[PDB]
């Protein structure tokens, strides 16, 4: 009948699922250290509470962006590659695509470590966007992350050299339309013939609505402290919820399908190299 | 580009 962890763990062990399909949300990121900008408590927070934000979603805006992008810009220096590493969770995606299992990890997060934990980039849909590069408001020309770098770090907000308009990093906003690269979805996801679900509430489309795309007959794991979205009001025969601390849920399969070890040698020799 | 994005509420 219904599918347990273990049975999950076997389908991969004896190879019956070869193509796993990932989603991930800010879940697998809060074990870095990463602070939610939207909860009392933190540094983070504290800095974002010296601005006008009507709300926490406004820091991805359009509207309120144009007219104050400090808030924007306090969180992308706290984000920005180097400050937080990535986590078990992210190691354990690493090791699942050194295993040859990953078709593509789909990712709502802006941190970047799906690519600081060395997963290649042809690997990944970042379909929030990225740090990694940026684009003028008003004229469009595309910079690299690393020369708004210094601005950023200084708390200036960058201008474009040659406009002097806005330079905004390639993060999604709401309102915007996903990077091109989402549309890998139409061929990745009747491909594969497994879906992990981590970390995420599925509240944000149309990210969420990824979950639909496998076919009727594809096991789809959650791996989250809550049954969520989707999963939660269209269940499907093959799903499996996972229900509890991300982290204890992923050490239970990777030692289910028998990778602990090896699991902590990467993360050993990976976090020492940053 | 499934749809812009957006809060399902
Ligand atoms: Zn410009």
């Amino acid at each position: 009948g219904k599918l347990s962890l273990q049975d999950v763990a076997e389908l991969i062990r004896a190879r019956a699922c070869q193509r796993v399909v990932v989603m991930v949300g800010a879940g697998i990121s809060t074990p870095s250290g990463i602070p939610d900008f939207r909860s009392p408590g933190s540094g983070l927070y504290s800095n974002l509470q010296q601005y006008d934000l009507p709300y926490p979603e406004a820091i991805f805006e359009l509207p309120f962006f144009f007219h104050n992008p400090k808030p924007f810009f306090t969180l992308a220096k706290e984000l920005y590659p180097g400050n937080y590493k990535p986590n078990v969770t992210h190691y354990f995606l690493r090791l699942l695509h050194d295993k040859g299992l990953l078709l593509r990890l789909y990712t709502q997060n802006i941190d970047g470590l799906e690519r600081v934990s060395g997963i290649p980039a042809s690997k990944l849909v970042e379909a929030h966007g990225t740090f990694a590069s940026a684009t003028c408001t008003v004229c469009q020309r595309p910079f690299p992350g690393e020369d708004i770098r210094a601005d950023v770090m200084a708390d200036r907000v960058p201008r474009c050299p040659v406009c002097t308009g806005v330079v905004k990093p390639d993060i999604v906003f709401f309102g915007e339309p996903l990077p091109q690269r989402f549309l890998l979805h139409v061929v990745d996801f009747p491909m594969a013939d497994l879906l992990l679900i981590l970390g995420t509430s599925l509240e944000v489309e149309p990210f969420a609505s990824l979950t639909e795309a496998v076919r009727s007959s594809v096991p789809r794991l959650l791996i989250n402290r809550d049954l969520v979205g989707p999963l939660a009001w269209h269940p499907r025969s093959r799903d499996v919820a996972q229900l509890g601390d991300v982290v204890h849920g992923v050490e239970s399969l990777v030692e289910l399908l028998g990778w602990t070890e090896e699991m902590r040698d990467l993360v050993q020799r990976e976090t020492g190299k940053l | 580009s499934y749809g812009r994005k957006k809060r399902r509420q």
